[PDB]
RNA sequence: UUUUCACUGACCCGGUGAGGCGGGGGGGCGAGCCGGGCUCUCGCUUCUGGCGCCAAGCGCCCGGCCGGCCGGGCGCGACCCG
RNA sequence: GAGAUGGGCGAGCGCCGUUCCGAAGGGACGGGCGAUGGCCUCCGUUGCCCUCAGCCGAUCGAAAGGGAGUCGGGUUCAGAU
């Protein structure tokens, strides 16, 4: 299965690979607004775990909050 | 007249028959006709000179 | 010829002449989401991208991408209306084999790889999250497998009916199509499996802008002269 | 297609009109002003008889929601006659007086005998 | 104690500008390709005072370059311009009084009025009534010049940014003495309610840390340290030097 | 590890109705070199309180009625790539 | 001067902000396309395409400011431009 491949990814976060990747998503999520709707889960295997299923009447809102 | 009465007056009331009639006076009019006619002919008089210095170089 | 007909050019200098209505395609104050969406372009060309998620920009060539649609067509999962026939004819058959087929979704692909029974696998480039099949290269390269980039999810969702697929996978193929199949992993393997160091180690990105290029030519040039 | 603006402005898409699936309400509503309902009582005070006398008009008391559109109406339908104009007042009271002129060929002490005031 | 005025000063109650009868904010003309590559003239239309400003303004009638309009821009007047002059804004204008163009063209001693900051900015520097800046010396290189700013400081400032050349019209004004309380209370009615000050001793210690005591004095020193917390930094604010100047 | 210098892509400031930005071609003027090429420059508005938009013109297609009459489309004019 | 939407901030009721980090126009001279009524003449009501098009920002804010248009005579007990 993929999803435990992309668990251990998430779990190495420090790597240059998840550096880019982080780089870039929190920059493009800081371009965007503080609250909208994402079309889909940017962690399908922990929105899953943590108990998400891919029907209808389920719905992802990225949001961002002042840090400090 | 009042700006809102001007309504029910007519043009020719409102107006005088000439070129910016009603809008410019007629010294000013002429003294536009001949401005635009004297530039122009200065125009002519620079674009031939012009031409003919740019012929002889 | 009338003699009244003559032409009127008109003269576009500073500051003479009202300019003409031309293309201003360039300097458009372009909304949000487009400036984003360019911007994150832009970036991926900056940066230095690390070869896990640059290896997919080095993709299958024209050629044989359409060879390997081609040979895929042949092997496209039913559809329902189908799979309702196929239901009706075999209820009439019993009150009066399967074939093989592709192997959609990124799960199954990575458990075929593991256990070995797939023939080749097929990568889309444009995941929009790349961490969904970003580790499937080296597990394909360390069990065996041929594998290949192809540059589409939606033409490789376009198989299947679905609207976009990750991955598919040959788990089997048939008599007549057993020569065309070896000699497409061959070339796939030739390409992708064989390269897989200098591909595991080639950095990407790290290009800078034209104006940036150009104004370092100009230096190094004015440099060369004196 | 070339841009000649350096603007971007947001394109005119097709606005499709409601059509509901079932009507919100089951039926319209009955309309609760009409001529019955519009005209409560005519005065009866000196000063009426004076006006119905003299003047040819005609006072009635109605409720502040009328204007004189429907008051002419009303008194059209209710006592088939003329009205030439109607002026209106709101009294101290909140009762809405009105005072209602009839037509020249129309002859106020004679609708008032046949109303009933007199 | 309480909050003093100068304290009180910052939310702007009642001490916010008067700006009903002014004519508009003075700024040079917006940059565009007409005037970074070559020159456009505009006619001088009106010279009108406007309130609680000393300089006059100039109102100036260019037409758009890419489109059937007419651009209508108020300026800082220069002395020696009248209605009815012409005046070329761009890179290639003739360096003459009224004309404005960039600071790295003209040669070097020239007095300029309405110096502009920084690039885009549209003229930030020498616009009081009689103020001019002086073009010091230019660096071809790294494109930029030194300038003389009316306090005496010199500035290095990029030499692509405009600046009208002259100066600004309305000098000597400081020359006539206010005789009267009167003139002061017009002068300042027309800017913002800060005329009538009052002094820090003649008030009372919960109103200013001067104030209070049998006798009116300071009773501290006057100097106060530059970092010292607001209702507190009066006097002489973090003073180098005090006394009568002998010399430069 | 640090100091300086340099870059731009995060981040910040300004202007605009985000209207001509960077390269290359093309053209004019000289200068130096033997009709040709290289380096450099510029490309159209400064006597006058006037007017200036909603393309003239060229080339190529097609439509309608009877070579004649009416009415459309495309490109250049207003260089090409980013 | 007050005050929404966008935006930002805020544990939160909410606040800042009034053009500032918005894809901020539902209009039209006119031409074509397709349907309709009126002696389908010519026009009108029309849906689409082609073409044209900036607002200083929704909205509130004066019975002394801006703001077209009524005067004379008579009449009641108490109302009269
Ligand atoms: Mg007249
Ligand atoms: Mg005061
Ligand atoms: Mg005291
Ligand atoms: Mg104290
Ligand atoms: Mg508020
Ligand atoms: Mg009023
Ligand atoms: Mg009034």
């Amino acid at each position: 299965g993929a999803y435990k491949y992309i668990q251990e990814l998430w779990r190495k976060k420090q790597s240059d690979v998840m550096r880019f990747l982080l780089r870039v998503r929190c920059w493009q999520y800081r371009q965007l607004s503080a609250l909208h709707r994402a079309p889909r889960p940017t962690r399908p295997d922990k929105a899953r775990r943590l108990g998400y299923k891919a029907k209808q009447g389920y719905v992802i809102y990225r949001i961002r909050v002042r840090r400090g | 007249v009042r700006p809102k009465v001007l309504m029910r007056l007519s043009k020719t009331k409102k107006h005088v028959s000439r070129a910016y009639g009603g809008s410019m006076c007629a010294k000013c009019v002429r003294d536009r006709i001949k401005r635009a006619f004297l530039i122009e002919e200065q125009k002519i008089v620079v674009k031939v000179l012009k031409a003919q210095a740019q012929s002889q170089k | 010829v009338n003699p009244l007909f003559e032409k009127r050019p008109k003269n576009f200098g500073i500051g003479q002449d009202i300019q003409p209505k031309r293309d201003l395609t360039r300097f458009v104050k372009w909304p949000r989401y487009i400036r984003l969406q360019r911007q994150r372009a832009i970036l991926y060309k900056r940066l230095k991208v690390p070869p896990a998620i640059n290896q997919f920009t080095q993709v299958l060539d024209r050629q044989t991408a359409t060879q390997l649609l081609k040979l895929a067509h042949k092997y496209r999962p039913e559809t329902k209306q189908e799979k309702k026939q196929r239901l009706l004819a075999r209820a009439e058959k019993k009150a009066a084999k399967r074939p093989p087929v592709l192997r959609a979704g990124v799960n199954t692909v990575t458990t075929l790889v593991e256990n070995k029974k797939a023939q080749l696998v097929v990568i889309a480039h444009d995941v929009d999250p790349i961490e969904l099949v970003v580790f499937l290269p080296a597990l394909c390269r360390k069990m065996g497998v041929p594998y290949c980039i192809l540059k589409g999810k939606a033409r490789l969702g376009r198989l299947v009916h679905r609207k976009t697929c990750t991955t598919v996978a040959f788990t089997q193929v048939n008599s007549e199509d057993k020569g065309a199949l070896a000699k497409l992993v061959e070339a796939i393997r030739t390409n992708y499996n064989d390269r897989y160091d200098e591909i595991r180690r080639h950095w990407g990105g790290n290009v800078l802008g034209p104006k940036s290029v150009a104004r370092i030519a100009k230096l190094e040039k004015a440099k060369a002269k004196e | 297609k070339i841009r000649t603006s350096p603007t971007f402005r947001r394109p005119k898409t097709l606005r499709l009109r409601r059509q509901p699936k079932y009507p919100r309400k089951s039926a319209p509503r009955r309309n609760k002003l009409d001529h019955y309902a519009i005209i409560k009582f005519p005065l009866t005070t000196e000063s009426a008889m004076k006006k119905i006398e003299d003047n040819n008009t005609l006072v009635f008391i109605v409720d502040v929601k009328a204007n004189k559109h429907q008051i002419k109406q009303a008194v059209k339908k209710l006592y088939d006659i003329d009205v030439a104009k109607v002026n209106t007042l709101i009294r101290p009271d909140g009762e809405k007086k009105a005072y209602v002129r009839l037509a020249p060929d129309y002859d106020a002490l004679d609708v008032a005998n046949k109303i009933g005031i007199i | 104690g309480r909050v003093i005025r100068g304290q009180r000063k910052g939310a702007g109650s009642v001490f916010r500008a008067h700006v009903k009868h002014r004519k508009g904010a003075a700024r040079l003309r917006a940059v565009d390709f007409a005037e970074r590559h070559g020159y456009i003239k505009g006619i001088v239309k009106d010279i009108i005072h406007d309130p609680g400003r000393g300089a006059p303004l100039a109102k100036v009638v260019f037409r758009d370059p890419y489109r059937f309009k007419k651009r209508t821009e108020l300026f800082i007047a220069a002395e020696g311009i009248h209605t009815g002059q012409f005046v070329y804004c761009g890179k290639k204008a003739q360096l003459n009084i009224g004309n404005v163009l960039p600071v790295g063209t003209m040669p070097e001693g020239t007095i300029v009025c309405c110096l502009e900051e920084k690039p885009g900015d549209r003229g930030k520097l020498a616009r009081a009534s009689g103020n001019y800046a002086t073009v010091i010396s230019h660096n071809p290189e790294t494109k930029k010049t030194r300038v003389k700013l009316p306090s005496g400081s010199k500035k290095v400032i990029s030499s692509a940014n405009r600046a009208v050349v002259g100066v600004v019209a309305g000098g000597g004004r400081i020359d006539k003495p206010i005789l009267k309380a009167g003139r002061a209370y017009h002068k300042y009615k027309a800017k913002r309610n800060c005329w009538p000050r009052v002094r820090g001793v003649a008030m009372n210690p919960v109103e200013h840390p001067f104030g209070g005591g049998n006798h009116q004095h300071i009773g501290k020193p006057s100097t106060i340290r530059r970092d010292a917390p607001a209702g507190r930094k009066v006097g002489l604010i973090a003073a180098r030097r005090t006394g009568r100047l002998r010399g430069t």
